[PDB]
């Protein structure tokens, strides 16, 4: 379902973006 | 929301970044818009829809940028479930998250629709073809947006650059969504 595949990519998003720290 | 299993599937992320990271030009980000159905509460109704169902970002005021971050917590938070610029490229990315097409309307529901490929190449070519999505990611700093239809939707690619259609960046499409 839609808000699952945004939940998703939305969460793959943020950890490449916590992930420049780390 | 809150507000605004298969090989084909299990594979969708992979075969995203690897048409960006094998790719002759430099791509800031690809996004996959999928097909989904809406039914109708009144009717008997087939309704196709694109949506979102992945994408890859790769990448190349003080006011803005403070909006932009608490929005970044606040999906955080809810998401799980130190602080840098949330720049343009990537906000432009995050909201798409939230958009759909009817089918034949805007550049993805266009492209679906008529099995197209859709070439906008150049700050010119994104103003000046009146398409809102379009607008709206030369706004944000692209200069090339790209949809290119495949059997299961749209295969949606954007740069900072400009580029020209390539006929090697179609194969690629193919290959990879197709089938």
């Amino acid at each position: 379902s839609v808000p699952q595949a945004r939940k998703a990519s939305l969460a793959r998003f943020l950890e490449k973006r916590k992930e420049r720290l780390m | 929301s809150a507000a605004a299993p298969q090989f084909n599937e299990d594979t969708l992320q992979q075969r995203l970044q690897a048409l960006i990271e094998s790719a002759g030009e430099n791509w800031t980000y690809a996004i996959f818009w999928q097909i989904s159905h809406d039914f109708d509460s009144s009717t008997g109704d087939n309704t196709v829809i694109l949506g979102w169902g992945d994408g890859y970002y790769k990448g190349e005021n003080t006011a803005e940028q403070e909006h932009r971050k608490r929005v970044i917590r606040e999906l955080n938070s809810l998401i799980s479930g130190n602080d840098e610029e949330v720049t343009d490229t990537e906000w432009f990315f995050l909201v798409s998250m939230t958009q759909s097409f009817v089918n034949g309307v805007g550049l993805p529901g266009e492209s679906f629709l008529n099995s197209r490929v859709i070439w906008l190449s150049g700050s010119g070519a994104l103003t000046g073809s009146g398409c809102e999505r379009a607008g709206q990611g030369q706004i944000y700093g692209l200069k090339t947006m790209v949809c290119i239809a495949t059997q299961n939707g749209v295969v949606e690619l954007g740069s900072s650059e400009v580029i020209s259609q390539s006929s090697d960046l179609m194969h690629k499409v193919n290959n990879l969504f197709n089938f």
